[PDB]
């Protein structure tokens, strides 16, 4: 039950495909029944730093005056 | 439109009402605002009691005097309140108590004074003791100062008495009491009351903890720690003094498993 | 959709100005930090930014496997007057400064501990002797289970205790462990006591240390030398490397500033001074 | 690391006028500086911070 | 809507950025704003070079101290800058240089001081010398004070030395240096910085001259002349002193006919 | 479409001539080289050329893995009066002539360094002793990280330092590294200084060596003997072989003519004479 | 997610296919998520030596006279 | 022959005047304090690599019989998008007499070679205060 995904190649010469065109993939196969044994899939996300940077009981427009 | 300028607010949780006029548009801990326990992530199986208005309202603790030699103050919320009306009585009556907060640190001067008070709300604020021999040995009676709260110090002083020790925290200020630089402390939900501008700071803190609902008598959650960033000065006068005073309000709180009354050795 | 290996928002171009718009001016009281982009305090060109945060992601920060502890154990001659050494380490990252500071930036954490063992070994005594390739037993003794008395006792029968038999000189042993926490995140910082003191009791009967939660959270590792007392005494060391795999972190606490002291956040005097000197007016 | 080839640059605040005050005012006020990255910043190739040492 | 009230601005010409907070909504010389030379009215036939960001940015000249006996100051723009980064180097390298400006005269006091500085931007400001014998004999070296600028005086003093003279301007203030009443001077593009209110004046001056593009080393265009209208007073104190400081920014500039470097006898 | 394993343009046939076409005559001033094919200065037949440049391709030239350095390390008896030897080599190909001349034909290069380790080991002293199969740690200490003080110090805890634990006698260790350059190609030749001297400073305060760029480009390798002081002192040698895999090259510079001297292009006297003798009129 | 490609066999007897006809392929599978870990695919190209041999501000016809 | 690369800046960047290749290498012995200059030998193109093989870089041979000038247009080449100038150098011209000059049975003849360079598509970032290198 193959888990084929795309690597993030830096368009390197003769790596399979780059500035001549083409993509690069890699096969994965979870082998153990217990999930906490799978390889850290590294396909992690990224949230907006707002819940820490911009946390206010209102909204802040940058071009506006801070302390209204 | 009108004077609905960020500078004026009117908090009303429960039957109390704060109405400040230099108000620096308030902070909501982590975007996340206080709420009740969704059945989807609940834990204890009985019916959770909810004082609602009975507790939710604003309770003024006691005021702290603020001089030049003032080195900062620190409260332990879950505990800080323990007396304050019913949120005091319900506090003890149950084994489990999940409570959110709304801390409004009140403190105003004239246009002629100067200084900045960094009001930092640190989640799980484990302050460090004072015995170079044994670690964590800090006594409960002493570890939970309540309505009065504790106070940061200038430089560390090791507790030598060992026939029997003084078992207290010796929280140094530049290390935010928990051995970690103050200058970097601006990472927790916070507001700097900077005398020139705003004359208060309002942080709404939603219950944060590794558990759905946990204890209160035992485990603490949020802890406020106010430190003078810019020292207070007024006129070529020996020493000036303004009085900082916080008022906290427990929001969306609920408590489980009623029992007999808890009566901790706080003395 | 915004994954870790994207590409930072490309820098937009921008010419002169004279607007009543005031990006540059903040007011830190609000606690909010002005999200001013380079494009605001200067005229910027249109840079097509390729760089991505793919490596600083919470997962990758903890991508390397740190050394949580070392464990000395040794197999002496039968005729040894002393009992045979089998080390027993209590699972808890808090033994070495490194992994302990990384984890400590965050208030709470949910990770899948993936423990690996690099076992080594030399002949103690000057004596010139030999030893047939030893095999070690690394028994995980779950919180509350009976911790091993003698080296060779019943406790090691291990009918229900997850154990590994590592043969010396071979690919270093590895066993993945899922979030074994009682709560919903391992609390890197516990504020409060494990027993409240109650007036109708003695000051002792109900006391306890600050910051301590469960008596045995993670557990304990019993490691013996499985073979029998051999004329040539061989001491060994089992360095355990813990690498948090499927991990998550909450509340960004400021990093440890002064040298660690004990299991608790407490700090020894002297070590109290962290910074370095520099003239307030010298580059 | 303080490498010469990859030098940073130089930051420096000067008085464009002077801090002028009226009578009966504290003549010596202090400024606090804060620093942070922008949605452009990023780092790479992880290492062990020099900042905290484990003596013995 | 919001605090986009006239009082706050954020000038950004080039890689520099001014952000004043008492700002009296700026003046644009004659409605006409600074721009490049339209082919329709161009004159010299080569390719005009344009430093753009290299020059266009804000250059702070040097600050002037402002006391009670202060009688005013005067700059000669085209020249005033001659050093200031590349607009300095490009300045000299070409026979022709058409440049527009944005002068931001910075100067703030407390709510307790008082006074008004009339910042007048006079086009073709020909100030008068000081030799009752010969007229216009004023020396170049002396006629172009640059980054430092000159200063208006109380009452005229004739230069008598004649074996060899002092060849300087003797600009009287009530006559705006060019023998014409100050009270009537409010005809040129100008702003009065009136300490009670605004703490700066911003005038954007578009290149004005009888020619399409002209010289720089030679011929001057605009000239700033700041005069204290309302004298400075503070508390029954001998004498008070606030420091006025201008920052100019050459805008839409272009220069023609590159050569060898010009090196004027400025000493 | 024209790959490296094609087949050189087949030789076309060609008979007599007497044209005003002048293929044979060039004029080297233009710098351009006459692309004259055999078919021009002689009558050629129609050869169906099979040969292909599939092996001389930039990728295949660097297809073999060269030895960038050797590293001596040794585990002595506990009782040794001298500190235990742990070698530390600064990642930089420039240590041996071979790979250094190949790379040097080109001005710039972008490659993925694929480091392999063939570790060996013998008993130093005459003494007839034994030693249980040693295990080595090859810690990559990134540019700027703290380089290891003693053999067994905290630096080796390696919480965030890519390290490999090689057990002696086994398939030789291998770790691939991606283009770790700060720029967009490793500059095999850097013309210019790392600090410009400025008049308002002392001749010292602002000086620097020609050709040197970054203090620590590639990095440093710390290699210890992981086991403890064993009565029989065993010295080991870790030969590292670097093989540039996914590679690219720019600007074809003429190959090194006289024996290498130091990290810089500089050359010692004597070695200055490269060519051989031959009579201008003898085959 | 197999990467099957054709080898460049020299039509060798009983190699699978040659002067009796037939082709020869080989399976490849990128196994690691990090591209700089893939096997150097050796399917590299070849440009024209012109940017070095024939580099001029004009064009050069061989049958023509060099220095026109 | 003692230390490598120790060549001084002041000396390493000759500017408008430029440097000049030499006949045979001469080691700098002064060591109380050295002469810190380049000693670029000609047959080794100064960078220890044969001249006869040097025809690999972009080049033109001015061959007195024919052409009386050489024009090479050089596009900025460097491992970086845009780099420094005061510091790091890019291209470097190196003119070497391949065929030695001769004229009539005359003691010695002399013709004057003169280059004229033109910086094309240039751009510069981050304005500051003026750099004033110790070129003396």
């Amino acid at each position: 039950g193959a888990q084929v995904s795309s690597q993030k190649v830096g368009a390197h010469e003769n790596s399979n495909r780059a500035y001549g065109g083409s993509t690069i993939n890699y096969t994965t196969i979870n082998y153990y029944r217990d999930s906490a044994s799978n390889a850290a899939s590294k396909q992690d996300f990224s949230q907006d730093p707002s819940k820490f940077t911009e946390p206010i009981k209102d909204v802040l427009i940058k071009t506006a005056p801070m302390l209204n | 439109a009108c004077g609905y300028s960020d500078r004026v607010l009117q908090l009303t949780l429960g039957n109390s009402t704060i109405t400040t006029q230099e108000a620096a548009n308030s902070v909501v801990a982590y975007g996340r605002w206080p709420e009740y326990l969704r059945d989807s992530e609940a834990n204890p199986v009985d019916q959770p009691t909810e004082p609602d208005v009975a507790a939710c309202r604003f309770y003024t603790l006691d005021t702290v005097s603020w001089t030049k030699e003032s080195r900062g103050w620190w409260w332990k919320l879950p505990d800080a309140l323990r007396d304050m009306g019913l949120f005091g009585q319900n506090m003890y009556y149950h084994y489990l108590g999940r409570s959110g907060y709304t801390v409004h640190v009140q403190c105003n001067a004239s246009k002629f004074h100067q200084g900045a008070l960094g009001v930092f709300a640190v989640p799980e604020m484990c302050l460090a003791g004072d015995s170079n021999t044994t670690t964590m040995h800090t006594s409960y009676q002493n570890a939970n100062p309540g309505e009065k709260g504790g106070t940061f110090t200038g430089t560390f002083t090791p507790d030598n008495n060992q026939t029997s020790p003084a078992r207290r925290f010796c929280p140094v200020d530049y290390l935010l009491g928990n051995g970690t630089l103050l200058g970097n402390a601006f990472v927790f939900p916070h507001q700097i009351i900077n005398l020139r501008t705003n004359n208060c700071a309002t942080l709404v803190l939603p219950y944060v903890n590794s558990l759905s609902i946990d204890s209160m008598v035992k485990h603490n959650n949020w802890g406020i720690a106010i430190l003078p960033l810019a020292p207070l000065n007024f006129a070529s006068e020996s020493s000036p003094e303004i009085p900082i005073t916080l008022t906290i309000a427990p929001m969306c709180c609920e408590f489980n498993g009623l029992r007999n009354i808890t009566l901790p050795r706080l003395q | 959709a915004a994954t870790s290996r994207d590409a930072l928002p490309n820098t937009e171009a921008s010419g002169p100005t004279h607007s009543k718009e005031i990006p540059a001016l903040t007011a830190v009281e609000t606690g909010a930090t002005n999200p001013l982009v380079p494009s605001d305090t200067v005229q910027t060109r249109h840079v097509v930014q390729h760089r991505s945060r793919s490596e600083s992601s919470i997962e990758s920060f903890f991508a390397r496997g740190a050394c949580v502890t070392i464990m000395t154990v040794d197999n002496p001659a039968s005729t040894t007057n002393k009992d045979k050494l089998f080390a027993v380490w209590k699972i808890t990252y808090k033994d070495t400064v490194q992994l302990r500071r990384k984890l400590e930036f965050f208030t709470y954490s949910r990770f899948d501990m993936e423990l690996t063992f690099v076992v080594t070994a030399n002949f103690t005594e000057t004596n010139n002797g030999h030893a047939l390739n030893q095999v070690y037993q690394i028994m995980y003794v779950p919180p509350g289970a009976p911790v091993p008395e003698k080296w060779d006792d019943y406790t090691w029968q291990t009918s229900s205790n997850p154990s590994i038999f590592y043969t010396y000189g071979t690919a270093p042993a590895r066993i993945s462990v899922p979030y074994v926490g009682i709560s919903n995140a391992y609390s890197h910082f516990y504020d409060g006591f494990s027993k409240v003191p109650l007036k109708d009791q003695s000051a002792a009967l109900g006391d306890s240390l600050y910051g301590a939660a469960s008596l045995n959270d993670f557990g304990i590792l019993a490691v013996r030398v499985v073979n029998d007392h051999n004329p040539t005494k061989v001491t060994s060391k089992i360095r355990v490397y813990l690498k948090p795999k499927h991990i998550r972190v909450w509340c960004p606490r400021p990093p440890r500033a002064v040298a660690y002291y004990g299991p608790g956040v407490d700090y020894k005097d002297g070590t109290l001074t962290p910074l370095s000197t520099k003239d307030l007016t010298t580059y | 690391i303080d490498d010469s080839f990859t030098e940073g640059g130089y930051i420096s605040v000067f008085y464009q006028t002077r801090i002028v005050v009226p009578l009966s005012t504290p003549r010596e006020m202090d400024i606090l500086g804060f620093v942070s990255a922008c949605n452009d910043f990023s780092v790479r190739l992880l290492r062990d911070t020099t900042h905290i040492e484990q003596k013995a």
